[PDB]
């Protein structure tokens, strides 16, 4: 099974630098042409960089040429994107993508992405509050964090049925907030324990909140 | 750059009917008898996934209801008959010339029968009130269509300017949406009042539904 795993994203000041990594497994990495593709907050997809399986030949769009460097370490099965003189418009989810062998004319595998935020705003961890409860509803309010993203699970990933984690909303303050909710049998309220697990990696925040 | 323009930007199609999405390129993507336009599907929280490559070829593992056509500057993705799991955003992408470019995406909504929301209201927690802020939450669960009116009332007075809404992406199984509306008050303001009510108007509701609590 082919797998690509991006890492290294984070919050960077405008004008700063950051290097992303993509760990490749399940195929002969050296035989493949590889690209980075990013997706802006507006959901626009932008090809960012390409490195061929031959000659270390690299290609870039004019928007990043001179600031971004793609490279590869075939012995360690790793792809890299070094970014410098970063701009607000570079804020995006960054994906590692493999080109179909031979004709190389489409992306046949992608990683799950790593998030880059270019901003002068400070990191802020979330506050997690309970939404306390036929069917009953309950949940967790994840409020006032920056930057995106946050992850929310229930009972460590055992409880997924009936779970809705809402897209974050940007408040006028510049901080994000979201809720995660779950519906359960109102009879199970007495016996069953419900814990929301919140992760905000940019602030090193891991919280479990019992509802 | 070869700028790609998709139309429409969003599309709603009944179950079992045909979805047609177009992509126009600013210059031709033909080379030596093939046309280098790809189509990708993207679902929330996932990377895009290729469905069609070089205008008309299905990727291995793709259902037969998907097909691609066109050449030069004009391409079409067809889905027929659409299924619930086809709710997604679809992107075209040209590979004829560097830089590779993507269209802006078309979101496909799958139409279903009207489904009324189940409505829930949540008071602010004691913990948060300590911070001097009160967030009151109203949940509208598993409804269709997306259009809904959520009004906050406080001691029966209509609120404006102090709430925000968030809506889930369409469910891949049953084609519904859920929605949250959060009302944000100061502690002082919150404690000035007794009755907090969320009133919901929706096509599936025989009349507006109010959920409320007393502080
Ligand atoms: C592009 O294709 C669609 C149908 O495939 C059609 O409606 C439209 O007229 C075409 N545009 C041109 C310029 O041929």
């Amino acid at each position: 099974e082919v797998k690509l795993v991006e890492s290294g994203g984070g919050l960077v000041q405008p004008g700063g630098s950051l290097k992303l990594s993509c760990a490749a497994s399940g195929f002969t990495f050296s035989r493949y042409t590889m690209s980075w593709v990013r997706q802006t907050p507006e959901k626009r997809l932008e090809w960012v960089a390409k490195i061929r399986n031959v000659g270390g030949i690299t290609y870039y769009p004019d928007t990043v040429k001179g600031r971004f460097t793609i490279s590869r370490d075939n012995a360690k099965n790793t792809l890299y994107l070094q970014m410098s003189s970063l701009k607000s418009e570079d804020t995006a989810m960054y994906y590692c993508a493999r080109h179909y062998y031979g004709s190389e004319d489409y992306f046949d595998y992608w990683g799950q992405g790593t998030t880059l935020t270019v901003s002068s705003a400070s990191t802020k961890g979330p506050s997690v509050f309970p939404l306390a409860p036929g069917t009953a509803a309950l949940g967790c309010l994840v409020k006032d964090y920056f930057p995106e993203p946050v992850t929310v699970s229930w009972n460590s990933g055992a409880l997924t049925s009936g779970v809705h984690t809402f897209p974050a909303v940007l408040q006028s303050s510049g901080l994000y907030s979201l809720s995660s909710v779950v519906t359960v049998p109102s009879s199970s309220l007495g016996t069953q324990t419900y814990i929301c697990n919140v992760n905000h990696k940019p602030s090193n925040t891991k919280v479990d909140k019992k509802v | 750059d070869n700028v790609l323009t998709q139309s429409p930007a969003s599309l709603a199609v009944s179950l079992g009917q045909r979805a047609t999405i177009s992509c126009k390129a600013s210059q031709s993507v033909d080379y030596d008898g093939d046309s280098y336009m790809n189509w990708y599907q993207q679902k929330p929280g996932q990377p895009p996934k290729v469905f069609i490559y070089a205008a008309s070829n299905l990727e291995s593992g793709i259902p037969a209801r998907f097909s691609g056509s066109g050449s030069g500057t004009n391409f079409t993705l067809n889905i027929h008959p659409v299924e619930e799991e086809d709710a997604a955003t679809y992107y075209c992408q040209q590979s004829n010339e560097d830089p590779w470019t993507f269209g802006g995406g078309t979101k496909l909504e799958i139409k279903r029968t009207v489904a009324a929301p189940s409505v829930f209201i949540f008071p602010p927690s004691d913990e948060q009130l300590k911070s001097g802020t009160a967030s009151v939450v109203c949940l509208l669960n598993n409804f269709y269509p997306r259009e809904a009116k959520v009004q906050w009332k406080v001691d029966n007075a209509l609120q404006s300017g102090n709430s925000q809404e968030s809506v889930t992406e369409q469910d891949s199984k049953d084609s519904t949406y859920s929605l949250s509306s959060t009302l944000t008050l100061s502690k002082a303001d919150y404690e000035k009042h007794k009755v907090y009510a969320c009133e919901v108007t929706h096509q599936g509701l025989s009349s507006p539904v109010t959920k409320s609590f007393n502080r």
